[PDB]
């Protein structure tokens, strides 16, 4: 059983995670709880500290797992931004391994650089539009984008995509697609999305005229 | 320099079975001590079963024990998977890694695997995200790829053959109505170098063997 | 051809003790008593606290000229003394409600001290200066605490003193004085004048009259009359007000702080370090999978469960050599160091080859057992726990854990013992006459099997086909 | 010729709880649990006990009309209480130090009733017959308790009242008294005549001002006011005084006394029986010839030590083996025949047979296994907590020290076997089953030679077969 | 060896109240399934001792239920509810399983004010026909014991030739018996002619003499 | 009527053994365990040894053991007992009883002996202690036997025979400066029946197997 779910964090403070068993398990030899592993979005976890407390070799001494009898944590000392991702806890003596729920890690502001992409004439010579919006390296993740074409708001024709927290800057990247027939695309002039964000005074609007760079 | 690889991602429709493999290669191999787990999105993780070529009785999971089976080769030094039925709450990521040869002694995954991802294909359509404007900003412009209509996933997606890195965001996939799934990769760049610096997006689809490597360009009007 | 079954062997040195017998060595043991010294401690980084040196807390907190003036650190959790701690209070008596005083500053997260009643200003009407005395010397000279002062009459008066407090600091506050017990009546009037005198020192969280007594005590420290150490703790908003015609001691220096819960003493001559490692014996590891230590009685922090034993190791496994039912130490008398899949296994023996092979339907239900009554153990330990109570459980509670670690051990062994006997019982009712009975624990085949042949009996399908 | 070896059997049925086994059956043992029973309440000492029927002890102190009068025994060693007996205090209220008076009147050597406030003579100035109510009945009339008296207002007023009383018995006088709670103010007028009224109750050993509380309870047997129930202890010389100006039940008898130490209550249903037993239980008594009992936490007198648990018996002898009924390790079966000793011999040749048991390992056993029961007795002398942790502490070392001994007996016979085998190595082969198949013709006074512990072999075994 | 201490080495009591007498051991017994002590027992004076209550508790056969033994491990008691006159003699205690029996030191057991009747019996003429006579002074059925007889030949005091003896504790009246000798060669005796014992005794309001005239019935 | 009988009274010098008997009459003999046990004036009791006919194992004293023996016969169903050196405080008598079959049972001394009184030899002289005076006193009368200078103890005195036992007391012997014990036996009787009743004392000496029976008469002046 794992607690919990979800961790919202931040950079600089520590953190904690809980997990409990059913029955208080060590086998032979105190080899107690199997060790904890951090699954980064699209990447294999790697291991960290096995046998409960014992170190993984290649990995910095700011985590610290520590734990005894049916209940467990894992402190980590400073929060960087790279330590984002799901973790699980390991199941122990038994084969019927059994792993958590898992808690997402997710980590001052940062206003978004905004860009939009008109689209490409390849793209266009198959009967298509995909205009994009990106919102680059901001914080906090909540953010908002309008699509607007000839001034008239957008409804449904439009698809978000975001990046887990970088593992640098603790910034999260946005990207809206705009995905017209290229028949729709012919009869308007003016596209554009609207970005707003509390990092931004006034909301931001990055635009274009169709055929004019 | 110490770690396994496996089989790619494979695709099979509700009914056929499949199989996947997983190699030992460099270097210091226990003789024996290798076990298999999945993941499936919005889901968690679940044993499947082990096996050594010790030879230990393989173990596996009750709720699978009818359909999954375990084998291996010593000299070849791989390990190999099998299913029988499948459905859509079958899909997930089956992932191999090392275990205790002995199994009494202890428990360890000191080394992982890849990730097989198993779940008709299209290789994708790949357009170029143009520095656009003005100096995009002066100090700092935005170029990328769209990897549109493809199936199934995945696909990846370097800059410059890996050369460039620092600066670059690869958007998760997203499935459209069409059933094609569509994809956004894009980089920051000075802005001064895009007449002199060359920008080439690498996509990869296996599930079609595909590469597409386009060269992004600017705006010269 | 030959089939052949014996144990597991290892070269572990874990040693056991078991109800018939003691120092008995076993293949695989969890311990249950963990003694690793310390290093030094060096808990939570800084944390000791101002480490009392040559000092104790009476000393420290009064203010001793012999102790070192802050200094002191911000914030500690536990505090260390010394054996050797002489300088406590300069001026003979007792300090009342010590014990008290004592867990109140343990653990703290926030200390100021302040001057609560300038020597300067708030003490007009009565001699501040005259305040010493031998029996607290500083540097060849009389000097007294400097936390406190001692009032003496100014001239030939002593007037009503009134003096009171405000905490506006936001967190309570500690104030210390002290009530003089003087020799005679002549040092009592030379001291303050007033021959019947009173001390009262109000407030909403205590009130209380001294009347202080005049008498000869015997000599010590180089003085006849005594003094008595009092305090208190102001919260913020409370006034605390002291009325008094003599015999006080009025304080200098408050303390403002925010204490908090728990924590105790540490009485050791051992230095001190900076290494991040709670309670549990370094190096912070602590990382104990055992609940129980032989260190102190009590110790300080989230710490595991005291037993004064000599040892105590539950075994799991089983006879180490590299019985009841008549097999360890019986037909079979030896142990496989070949052999390292499981506890149990077979032997073959055959023109294809030669190999070891652990039996997984034995050893996997001993193993489920096993950790389950290992479980089961520390369960009942720690789910399940003024002298004839404290004292009185633990010597009880350590003889009666001894008994049970005993009893487990020689029930974990012969539980080996069967589970062996069955096997090769198991082995004997499929073969009756196609192959014979050694008397070492091995089968010689009449009958050809290889290595299929050989499988089916640990499978446990034998058959019947041939002389 | 053959020789055997072999160990004791007996038509015993005790078992014993070992460590690996459970109700394992042996020769010896001793228990440690007497709770051999059947016993009905008899009387510790020749004094019999006080038997309360139909009331409690607050009822029998104060005086219930319901209870028995006098009669009474002078001298009792304990009282005994029925659950069913719950008409005490008729008039509502509680008593005030039960606890204390409960053990007080316990154990007594002399007891005697006297009207210490005669109700003609010393209540001149107040109503004394008006001090009856309904919930104190004894012929379907308002009653009161006989020991007491409810002293109302004599017309239109309540003077104060002071009286006192010097003990001149030569023993400690115990005196009983009550304070009424009164449900409203008009009651308390229409009883007291004032308004805001007190009691005093002085002497050299208690003194205590009650003022009484006037307030509408949840009226429980038929009453809706309350009444408080206090009693004290007058030394010989000390002199009780009672002042008051209201709201006092003055005191009609008391108890002259002489009280014993110790003892105690006894709550069941069972009779009462003359023969002379000196524990006692709360249901009947026991023999105390062992260490510990299993009957009931509450025990009068020098009885054992209470211990909650199934059973104790630690084990002294061998495993009862006869395996001889109906048609008929490495030894199997048992020696019935013999009943020399634990271990012993069995010799076989022309002269003839018979059974011998060795007594250097059976003197030597019975020395370190009766050393070692007493000093399992001399561990007991340790005097909800600790009886629970004790129970277990003492179950978990019968278990153990059973192993021990049966282990101790299958090492003493091995070592017995071991001596016989090392003297003749050659001269006989063994058999298998705890025998020697003697070779050489060995006689009656070569067997002793075995027995003495001094055998030799010059001559040749004669196995030369074949 | 068991160290069997007995106490009161010395028990004075009466008729009618009971008694009581202790004895404690160094180790505790048990012997096996509870064997225990073997008894008590009561030796008269010139007798053999009788099994009493065997097994601690259990009584034995041909003996009255006014005996009662009660104990569990080392100590306590053996308790007699109304003491009889022939209840009187040495007790001892019991075994201590181990072959070392040691007994106790046996404690002895001794029980209205009686004068005693006083007779004096001269020389048999047989004897005085061997150079010796004895004169004996015979003290029957008193109590308490402590009593004095002094001899006076010719009314002078004598000293060192005589020789007294009593009875123990008679079994049925609770009485003493007490007899005195004076023995004398044949010489001395023919020199004197009044010979006398004189007798004194708590029950008896004035000091007794029994006398007579040598030669002269 | 299982009464046991044993030999009687016995006399030896420092230095010189003596043997005693214990025979079992009345039995019900089932062949079980016989003790011995002392008992000299002035101290208490000790145990000297044990010996079974069930078993032919013995025990003993270790201050006694090497000195004394212990046998038995079946046949005669008969104990015996000797010692080797003699001394003043060594001197006690002696007790047999039974005991217990096997080592294993309880112990039980259901019957007794009688008393072998072990400790140089005479006759005693028999003297009349005849009532007359005033017929002793008006309602009784006291008589006697003065039974004087034997040597050694023990002394027997009855009276007509045993037919006379009520009123009688029997003195402790007493030793005498010659060397010679002496003891006295007196009996009270009706005044009046003094010419009527005949009054003999029957005195046994048996370490010099000597029988008295002394008339003691009155005074008819
Ligand atoms: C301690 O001694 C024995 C230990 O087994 C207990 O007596 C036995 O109890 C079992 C039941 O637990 C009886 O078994 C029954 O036998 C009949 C046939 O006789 C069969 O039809 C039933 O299905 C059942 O198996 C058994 O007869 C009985 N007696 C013997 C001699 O084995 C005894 O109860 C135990 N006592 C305690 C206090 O634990």
């Amino acid at each position: 059983t794992q607690s919990p779910v979800s961790l919202p964090v931040t950079l600089g403070q520590p953190a904690s995670i809980s997990c409990r068993s059913s029955q208080g398990l060590v086998y032979i030899d105190g080899n107690t709880y199997l060790n904890w592993f951090q699954q980064r979005p699209g990447q294999s976890p790697r291991r960290l500290i096995y046998n409960v407390f014992t170190r993984d070799s290649g990995v910095p001494d700011r985590f610290s797992g520590s734990g005894s009898g049916t209940d467990f944590t894992l402190k980590i000392t400073t929060v960087e931004a790279e330590d984002v991702g799901v973790y699980y806890c390991m199941q122990g003596t038994h084969w019927p391994y059994t792993f958590g729920q898992g808690t997402k890690v997710e980590i001052t502001v940062a206003a978004p650089s905004v860009f939009i992409f008109p689209p490409s004439d390849e793209q266009l010579k198959s009967g298509t539009a995909s205009v994009v919006c990106l919102l680059n390296n901001f914080y906090p993740r909540e953010a908002k984008v309008q699509w607007k074409v000839d001034n008239a708001l957008q409804s449904g024709n439009s698809q978000e995509s975001v990046t887990e927290q970088d593992s640098k800057d603790s910034t999260y990247s946005l990207s809206s697609t705009l995905t017209l027939s290229k028949a729709d695309y012919e009869k308007h002039k003016v596209y554009a999305c609207e970005v707003t964000h509390q990092g931004l005074r006034s909301p931001v609007t990055k635009s274009f005229n169709r055929g004019e760079c | 320099q110490v770690q396994l690889v496996q089989s790619g991602a494979e695709v099979k429709k509700p009914g056929a079975s499949v199989k996947v493999s997983c190699k030992a290669s460099g270097y210091s191999f226990s003789s024996y001590g290798i076990s298999w787990v999945r993941q499936a999105p919005g889901q968690g993780l679940e044993w499947m079963g082990w096996i050594s070529a010790y030879n230990g009785n393989t173990n596996y999971a009750q709720k699978l024990q009818g359909r999954v089976t375990m084998t291996t080769d010593t000299s070849t030094s791989t390990a190999y998977m099998e299913l029988r039925s499948l459905r859509s709450d079958d899909t997930a990521v089956f992932y191999c890694a090392r275990d205790r040869p002995h199994i009494l002694t202890g428990f360890d995954f000191d080394y992982w695997g890849q990730g097989t991802l198993v779940t008709s294909t299209k290789g994708p359509s790949v357009f170029p995200l143009a520095p656009s404007s003005k100096s995009t900003s002066g100090g700092t412009a935005a170029l990328g790829c769209l990897v549109k209509d493809y199936f199934p996933e995945p696909v990846t997606v370097s800059w410059n053959s890996g050369a460039l890195t620092s600066g670059v965001h690869t958007f998760p996939a997203v499935l459209q109505s069409s059933g094609l799934y569509s994809l956004s990769s894009v980089v920051t760049v000075p802005s001064s170098s895009l007449g002199t610096q060359t920008y080439i997006c690498n996509v990869n689809h296996k599930p079609s063997n595909t590469k597409v490597d386009k060269k992004v360009e600017p705006k010269s009007c | 051809d030959t089939l052949c079954i014996g144990y597991h062997a290892n070269n572990s040195t874990d040693t056991v003790d078991t109800v018939l017998e003691k120092n008995v060595t076993v293949t695989h043991s969890v311990n249950l008593l963990e003694d690793k010294h310390n290093g030094k401690l060096c808990k939570l980084r800084g944390v000791a606290p101002l480490h009392l040196g040559k000092c104790n807390i009476a000393g420290w907190i009064l203010g001793n000229p012999e102790c070192e003036s802050l200094s002191t650190a911000s914030s500690w959790s536990y505090i260390v003394e010394t054996p050797s701690s002489d300088n406590g209070t300069c001026y003979p008596g007792d300090f009342i409600d010590y014990e008290e005083l004592r867990e109140q500053l343990s653990s703290v997260s926030s200390f100021e001290r302040f001057e609560i009643f300038p020597k300067t200003s708030s003490w007009p009407n009565h001699d501040s200066n005259k305040g010493v005395t031998a029996a607290c010397p500083h540097a060849g000279a009389k000097s007294f605490y400097k936390n406190l002062i001692w009032l003496v009459k100014k001239g030939n008066s002593y007037p009503k003193l009134s003096k009171s407090y405000i905490n506006d600091k936001g967190k309570e506050v500690l104030v210390l004085w002290g009530i003089h017990h003087p020799s005679t009546s002549a040092d009592q009037q030379s001291l303050y004048q007033n021959a019947d005198t009173y001390v009262f020192v109000g407030s909403s969280r205590y009130s209380k009259k001294f009347k202080p007594e005049i008498a000869i005590r015997p000599k010590v420290r180089d003085q006849e009359g005594r003094m008595n150490y009092y305090w208190t703790l102001v919260e913020p908003g409370d006034k605390i007000t002291f009325e008094a015609t003599g015999n006080l001691v009025v304080p200098r220096y408050a303390f403002a702080m925010e204490r908090n819960a728990g924590s105790g003493i540490i009485i050791s001559d051992t230095p001190v370090h900076d290494c991040n490692t709670t309670c549990q014996t370094p190096k912070g590891a602590i990382n104990t999978s055992l609940p129980f230590q032989n260190i102190h009685p009590i110790t300080i922090g989230k710490c595991p469960k005291y037993v004064k034993s000599t040892k105590l190791r539950l075994a799991t496994g089983l006879r180490n050599i590299p019985g009841l039912f008549g097999a360890i130490a019986g037909f079979i008398e030896g142990g496989w160091t070949g052999m390292v899949d499981g506890w149990y296994g077979y032997h073959h023996q055959n023109e294809q080859g030669s190999g070891y092979a652990a039996d997984l339907k034995s050893t996997q239900n001993a193993i489920d057992e096993i950790t389950n009554k290992v479980n089961s153990v520390i369960e009942k330990m720690n789910t399940q726990f003024n002298k004839k109570v404290d004292d009185g459980f633990l010597d009880i509670w350590t003889y009666n854990a001894e008994l049970l670690v005993l009893l487990e051990n020689e029930r974990t062994l012969d539980y080996h013992d069967s589970n062996v006997k069955n096997l090769y019982e198991k082995v004997r009712s499929q073969l009756k006459n196609n192959a014979k009975e050694i008397g070492n624990g091995c089968f010689e085949f009449y009958h050809k099997c290889d290595n299929t042949c050989m499988e089916s009996v640990k499978n446990g399908t034998y058959d019947y086909p041939k002389y």
